């Protein structure tokens, strides 16, 4: 699935929480972990739209309760072609 | 910015919930080894 | 249109311009690059334009945004199951369904 | 900001900014 | 390649093509056609996976309801019958 | 299955959703997809009399909340052989 | 279509209700029917995240009022790999 | 016939009494018996849609006050082609 | 250029005058003149963002005053490259 | 791992979802999916003591709310070898 | 074209969604995805003046309500040749 | 090779060293990572058995709650997915 | 593993029965039995941390009423490398 | 020309727009981009005193409204030679 799910938080403990929730809730392919800087840590995964949606909602639920919790997380159904080289 | 929201300790997926368990249900005022009781993790 | 600040070279209507006088104060559906300042000052009203990114709230109260293939009142058909409590995991936001009996 | 000497104090150019520069 | 079927009606062709562009941007789905019903009614038909189709149609209905004469009917069917593709252009 | 069910709808969207209701509800065959003009679209299915009854009951209960809704939903169980040229 | 959708109910008739809604809802193939015992009947379908969501919710609004109604319903977006022999 | 009818009840006595009502009210063929478990029993019948309806209501009228009584009874005008290989 | 501009008019008198305005106020190429049906007519041109906006937005100016008038004034920056441009 | 975790529940749906909880919480392999009878279903997993303990605690905390909830959840650290033919 | 549009967001989530709005609303190639440091993330795109303006309008409007959202947004019409090493 | 991951973030390197020292004095846990997120966040990554990881992480949280500015969260995963492992640097 | 648990009691019968519990409840190697003096008898077990406290499980609630009773049941999460000569 | 002008700002939108102002207002050669960290980003241009002064004055006066604004605007006309390795 070309659908892109992803989630950002403050600190890396919530980030690993989110990544574990990703890989455990829906079989969505992990793409990358990125250090935004200043405490923001983000994770990017791919999968089909329904799996991505379920995975991201489960990850938000699991991550809200750990550390600073979720800070920003949204889904794109149709990521554009040239976006991928930039991520 | 954005509400640092002080918050401490979760012990997430602790595996100390006393239930059907069986081998567990021991710490109950007993054993008194290590930290399985000390400073309860107040999830 | 939402009021987001923009700094840079301006193209559009001005007092010292020639040839672009026609067309002002008409409706601009679709995309745009005219500034809301010019619309306000040359027409007295700003025509608000919808956003394509839309948001929702997860079952644990967290905020999500993007395409979000959830439930919307504009689209019919996806009404079954919205009403009563959702089962395990999560795919539909905590936001209750507007209305619709399928 | 001390005596001008070494560092220019509040020499505006167009609108508001100190733009002391060097 | 999911046969989940996106399908919406506009009064006028400009809202139809606006919605079609929204379909294409929102998710990796394929548009199978347009059809001018007559009297301004234009229906656009796309295909894709259920979640992708849902997201695309939500975006399009949000971007279409006040374009031109606006949306008339936004609806998704996920599983078309094999008897239905004759009414779909196959 | 000789009985002929037919549905008239304001636009192609109610028409095809009604046809889908026909095909999901009861054992019918879709013989007609006609565009009247001015938005009127008519769908024609053939099947068993009670089958057509249940199917088109479902379709009529389908079409009320879809777009502009129904115009004319009807059922005939006896199409004559001379009516076939019109079918 | 790795996601697995589960419906559990009292009695086989609501189980058939659930399967009906599964298979007219989206591209989900019911991988199994299981007679748990004591009247508990479970149906398991396979498909993608959105498909299993739509199917399961359709079954949940189909079988609740049929007979004794549903008892358990659950969707899993990412069924774990070694849990495969439960197929 | 392709229309399916389900009779669920408590015990095999009302089950086969309803089965007799099935085959003895209208032109229907039962495809199967099945003991759900815990006393729940189903009979699966097939035939024409209206025939299924007449038979199923006749069994419903027959079964409620026989033995432990009726539980559920339903009609499927079109069982999907995925449902029969798990009938 | 690849940007798509399009104008829709109740009656083709505004359509033709608007198309002439399109090709006179800017150098964009007309790609479509389509009779929507029932009187609606839509014409579509292609060009660069500035040329399209100058043409389309400030192009149906003698439109609301001519004939039955305008319906919608619309501009698209970058249509999807693979599917619709052949349309 | 010879450490044996095992969970009883009232329903196949909580059983299999608790199995997924076992597997994603801890990297252990399950060996048994048994239908006790009367709706009771047992799941049997193998691994090291800490892993199975954490997995079973997570499953017990994430399984009580689905379906009929838990019936029992206990583990054996060093099960006897002669128990092996029993599972 | 050489027209330079560019945005900063607080967090990578608004950054990528603003970039997707950039590339979807208008067809302009992105030239950079740079991490300012401490949470500021900048996206740099190139294209014609009109398409750049439309895309930046869309991205700015879509970014104001995700995470911490947009922090700075402006456009450069005619960048000088030597600021390319300054990008 | 311990599969269970214990891993803790804190504000400042001194509490991180507290946590690591408690890790290496608590149980059979092998520290695998010490990274600086940025803005003062430092995370420690250790591997071991579920029980050992649990005990070590709780000991680290005990030894770390008061030192300096202190930790913000303590987290343990029992059966991590192999796909997450490259995100940790393998 | 090399995690060290160990238990004392006032007497040798509770000590040896506690060791029996150690080796029966969990598969932990038994490494020592020592007479402190004046009735204090201790027994030493090694193994996995979960297996270690798993051994202590049975001992703690097996030696409380045996003879003079349990004296202490504290365990070590890990001994140091030079503690062994004193063991 | 050895005159050194330079300014930092919160966010890189003001940084690069002020750099364009530097290079467009006066004939000055850029010599530095600096990700200071914590949101501070520094532009560093080199040229003769009059051009440097005019360019920096114009850029500072045009920089406040863009983005999060300036941090500092002052100029050293004759940097020492030893400062050059610390450019």
């Amino acid at each position: 699935g070309i659908a892109l799910g992803m989630i950002e938080t403050r600190g890396l403990v919530p980030a690993i929480e989110a990544a574990d929730a990703m890989t455990k809730a829906a079989e969505v392919r992990l793409i990358g972990r990125e250090f935004v800087g200043g405490g923001y840590v983000t994770v990017l995964v791919r999968g089909e739209t329904g799996a991505v949606n379920a995975a991201v909602r489960a990850g938000a639920d699991a991550c809200e309760r750990v550390g600073d919790g979720l800070v920003a997380a949204h889904i794109i159904a149709r990521p554009h072609r040239e976006v991928e080289p930039a991520l | 910015y954005s509400a640092k929201n002080t918050e401490g300790v979760t012990g997430n997926r602790y595996e100390d919930s006393s239930k059907i368990t069986g081998p567990f249900d021991m710490a109950e005022d007993k054993v008194t080894g290590t930290e399985q009781f000390r400073f309860e993790p107040n999830k | 249109t939402s009021g987001n600040k923009v700094t840079g070279n301006e193209v559009g209507r001005s007092e010292k311009v020639t040839g672009d006088e026609p067309g002002t104060c008409k409706n601009l559906t679709g995309t745009e690059y005219i500034s809301a300042n010019q619309s306000k000052k040359y027409c007295g009203e700003v025509i608000k334009k919808p956003s394509k990114v839309m948001q929702s709230i997860t079952t644990d109260g967290l905020k999500v945004s993007g395409s979000l293939p959830g439930r919307s009142s504009l689209v019919t058909g996806d009404e079954s199951g919205s009403g009563k409590q959702l089962t395990g995991d999560q795919y539909l936001g905590s936001e209750p369904s507007p209305k619709g009996k399928s | 900001i001390a005596d001008a000497s070494w560092k220019v104090g509040k020499s505006e150019t167009d609108s508001g900014q100190t733009v002391t520069g060097t």
